[PDB]
């Protein structure tokens, strides 16, 4: 699962020469979520009499 | 008792159980006295000879 913002840092435009900043963000961060599995399980028997 | 097992399967109470329709009885004293002598017939109330 991805994340979101993304902070773009504004720029006052004294300068030319690119000369961008850029706030710095991780290029490729994402998240694992991982699932487990329980089991649910019952007996019963029958007495050879009933 | 008549309610086996309990742990664990579905099990009752008394009234399971099937019933039978036929009658026996013990081997009476047979009847001797009641059909051996001689019936006399009669048509009145009181009888008389000489």
């Amino acid at each position: 699962v991805e994340p979101d913002a993304g902070k773009a840092t504004w720029v006052a435009a004294s300068t030319y020469g690119t000369d961008t900043t850029t706030g710095e963000e991780v290029k490729g961060a994402l998240k694992e979520i991982h699932f487990s599995t329980y089991k649910l399980a019952a007996k019963s028997f029958i007495t050879d009499e009933t | 008792a008549v309610n086996q097992s309990s742990s664990v399967e579905v099990s009752s109470e008394s009234y399971e159980t099937i019933f039978s329709q036929r009658i026996i009885r013990d081997l009476q004293k047979e009847l001797v006295v009641g059909a051996l002598f001689e019936e006399l017939p009669m048509s009145s109330k009181i009888l008389t000879m000489l």
